[PDB]
């Protein structure tokens, strides 16, 4: 059993990566209100807990933050603030679980739009890193196997 | 040959069934058939013949009771208000969907050409012999582009389709019979609620309109009189459940209200000369803390950099580009103004002049500033934002945990009944593309942030610990008070006002807890276990009888994952399986508030809570109580 935290500001694709990852949008209806809604078997179970949706709802993250295992920073670079927004949630994990390391994964979605970037690669590899995009399919797997690993 | 097709089924001999069967092997409508199912089929498909082109099969709105084969000519599929759509030739079957849903013929079928040969097989041996295994799938084409999808999900239930076919389908069906009332308006429940998505009011009046007035092309006098009475009967139907969705919306919508004032009329003068609608016309008649509406005003704050403010008169579903305007109107504005919300925190969202209705979306201690681009990153939160710096407990303590989770869930109940079903379906598919308030909605869902927040407040504010004690077993008390009232929301906001950084940190105070109220918190906090699609919750809440209010943080998940997860369109045809998905949810809602629910002092603190929501303030003031 493997607990993973998908988090990240409004319209960077946290719903899209945990949807495409766990099934595929198309290809399948989702079902997010049954038992296996976010359970996939990888040889080991993983549950996506994402804050899409209620990111409103602070208690919401925390809740996440402590019962999550491994935790996925995510941001946009076609949004310049939003990569801003990823410091204060990093310190949040260490908060609430109250441990100096956690293993986490950095997330820069929507990679596959380079005419819109704002936000270059520069940045990420500084603060494991991947530009992973969910609605082309690149790197949607590879961020939930290195959590396992971590 | 077609003497053997023309016996009764138990007129046939052994070998009129053996050479039968044998030519069946060539037809392709059967060729995916089994041997047995082909069998049964020798004995029972009839030999039909029809001379003239323009002689007319069946009716649209007759009762079906045989499905077709042609072996020779062609047929046109004709609908009322559009004619011809689709023409079938040899090897083509029909009429399997009237059978198979027990609904009335979606259309007529005309002979295109002399002398036409139909293999035939009626009602009741369709039933035990081709209804199981027929086929998954009916795609209905016109003008040879595809229109209705229709799927084993039992009958064929509408998968995909254009908005006017799925309308024309489902005013189609409707039964008007006394005794279908609650499955009539249960069928049209997803359309009725979901055509905001793919069908807005500018759309579905016109299309009603036409409907009502559309008389049949085919069969006599007292036939097509007879189809035309009933055509309009439906389309009052719908239009009564459309109305009863709406309520007091339907004030917000200009085109929807002269829509309505002459349907009324055309009915009422229709009545009169047909005597009719004996039953429909007075329930038409009758349509011809208080819910926000978006048409209503408001005094708005809009703050300027030095920290003075403009108050705007503007209606609660304003634009932020309205907004912006009247700001500029009193300030005597040319000078680029953007709308920005900023937190007690001092972190700030620029809002486009796209948004609508922003006034509610703001955080507990949000304001809403107005300034030109270069001033964003100078602005500065007000003191209004910063909360209060002493406790209430010297008020609150004197009442009693059942006294306030009572008047606690009363306000609660009065913000839940205020949400319309439809705000729902705005939050979700986005504000802007309606151009519609959720004012009821944001203000009952920021009400769980507010008794979140109460809580931490208070504990952090209480400086003696062994006051601060008490204030953890009175906020398990009020919770567990709220969870007998099936006030599920309520329960969650204050245990994770429990489970907030700034009070769990208090060892000191949670080590000087009784173990009674210890178990009672974990057993609370075991409820919000997010393992299995938050299975604990989950059960818990359907247990329960229909006065309950829901976890609304999940809701809205749900909410957002069917939205995002399912594509509202699939080649260009409305994806009605994500529609009945989304109304599912929102039906949940209605279950919840199907039921009613059962000291001015308790009820005056409940209903005007002051909170601190700025958390560094609350990690500072709770590191100061404890080291
Ligand atoms: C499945 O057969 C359909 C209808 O079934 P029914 O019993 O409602 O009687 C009229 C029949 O015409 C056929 N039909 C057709 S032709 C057809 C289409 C699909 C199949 Cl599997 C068989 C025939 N096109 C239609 C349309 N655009 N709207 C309504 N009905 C259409």
């Amino acid at each position: 059993e493997y607990k993973l935290v998908v988090l990240g500001s409004g319209g960077v694709g946290k719903s899209a990566l945990t949807v495409q990852f766990v099934q595929g949008i198309f290809v399948e209806k989702y079902d997010p209100t049954i038992e296996d809604s976010y359970r996939k078997q990888v040889q080991c179970m993983l549950e996506i807990l994402d804050t899409a949706g209620t990111e409103q709802f602070t208690a919401m993250r925390d809740l996440y933050m402590k019962n999550g295992q491994g935790f996925a920073l995510v941001y946009s670079i076609t949004a310049q603030s939003t990569f801003n927004d990823l410091q204060d949630l990093r310190e949040q994990i260490l908060r609430v679980k109250d441990t100096d390391d956690v293993p986490m994964i950095l997330v820069g979605n929507k990679c596959d739009l380079e005419d819109e970037r704002v936000v270059g690669k520069e940045q990420g590899q500084n603060l494991a890193f991947l530009e992973s995009s969910a609605k082309s399919k690149i790197n949607v797997n590879e961020i939930f196997y290195d959590l396992v690993r971590q | 040959m077609r003497m053997i097709l023309r016996k009764p089924p138990g007129q046939r001999t052994v070998d009129d069934l053996e050479i039968i069967y044998d030519e069946l092997l060539h037809i392709k409508a059967l060729s995916h058939l089994s041997t047995t199912v082909k069998r049964e089929l020798a004995g029972v498909l009839i030999f039909e013949s029809h001379a003239k082109g323009g002689t007319v099969l069946f009716n649209q709105g007759e009762e079906g009771t045989s499905w077709y084969i042609i072996l020779k000519g062609s047929v046109n599929v004709v609908i009322y208000g559009k004619g011809v759509v689709c023409t079938l030739h040899e090897g083509d079957d029909f009429g399997q969907l009237a059978l198979v849903n027990d609904a009335p013929r979606a259309a007529s079928i005309v002979l295109r050409e002399d002398n036409c040969h139909f293999l035939r097989v009626d009602k009741e041996d369709f039933n035990r012999i081709l209804r199981d295994v027929e086929a998954n799938t009916v795609r209905l084409k016109e003008h040879d582009q595809d229109v209705l999808v229709l799927e084993k999900v039992q009958k064929y239930t509408v998968m995909s389709g254009t908005p006017e076919k799925i309308l024309e389908h489902f005013l189609e069906t409707i039964r008007l019979e006394p005794s279908l009332n609650e499955a009539t308006d249960s069928v049209l429940n997803d359309f009725v609620m979901m055509h905001c998505v793919f069908m807005p009011n500018t759309q579905l009046c016109p299309a009603l309109v036409a409907h009502y007035h559309a008389q049949p092309s085919q069969g006599t006098e007292q036939e097509r009189m007879d189809y035309a009475l009933n055509n309009k009967r439906r389309v009052i139907r719908l239009v009564l459940q459309w109305a009863a969705m709406y309520g007091d919306l339907l004030q917000e919508d200009d085109v929807a209200m002269a829509f309505l004032e002459e349907f009324y009329v055309s009915v009422s003068d229709d009545a009169r000369m047909m005597a009719a609608f004996k039953e429909q016309l007075p329930e038409l008649e009758k349509i011809v803390r208080q819910p926000i509406r978006g048409s209503d005003e408001v005094l708005f704050k809009v703050y300027c950099i030095d920290h003075t403010y403009t108050t705007i008169r503007v209606p609660v579903a304003a634009s932020v580009k309205e907004v912006i305007s009247a700001v500029a109107d009193k300030l005597g504005s040319g000078e680029g103004l953007i709308i920005v919300k900023m937190n007690s925190g001092g972190e700030k969202v620029v809002l486009k002049s796209n948004d609508v209705s922003v006034f509610t979306t703001l955080t507990i201690n949000g304001r809403l500033f107005a300034c030109p681009r270069e001033q964003f990153d100078s602005l500065t939160p007000l003191p209004e934002q910063e909360g209060p710096t002493t406790g209430t407990v010297g008020t609150f303590e004197l009442m009693s945990s059942k006294d306030l989770a009572y008047q606690m869930t009363t306000y609660d109940w009065e913000l839940f009944n205020c949400v319309h079903e439809l705000e729902l379906i705005y939050h979700t598919f986005g504000r802007h593309n309606f151009k519609k308030t959720t004012a009821n909605l944001d203000l009952f869902l920021r009400r769980f942030n507010e008794i979140q927040f109460w809580v931490v407040t208070e504990v952090c504010l209480c400086s003696q610990l062994s006051k601060r004690v008490q204030l953890l077993k009175k906020f398990i008390k009020i919770a567990a008070h709220c969870k007998e009232y099936k006030n599920l929301n309520s329960f969650f906001a204050i245990v994770m006002g429990l489970s907030n950084v700034a009070v769990s940190r208090l060892a000191l105070t949670w080590e000087k807890l009784p173990s009674k109220f210890k178990k009672f918190y974990a057993e609370f906090e075991s409820l919000m276990d997010p393992s299995r699609n938050h299975r604990a919750y989950r059960l818990t809440a359907a247990k329960l009888e229909p006065p309950l209010i829901p976890f609304m943080p999940l809701l809205i998940k749900d909410m957002t994952f069917t939205h995002e997860g399912n594509k509202t369109f699939i080649d260009n045809l409305v994806n009605f399986e994500k529609m009945r998905m989304i109304a599912n949810t929102a039906r949940t809602v209605r279950y919840y508030r199907s039921q009613p629910f059962n000291h001015q002092d308790v009820r005056s603190y409940v209903r005007q809570l002051n909170v601190i929501d700025n958390q560094r303030t609350l990690s500072q003031m709770s590191h100061r109580l404890e080291p």
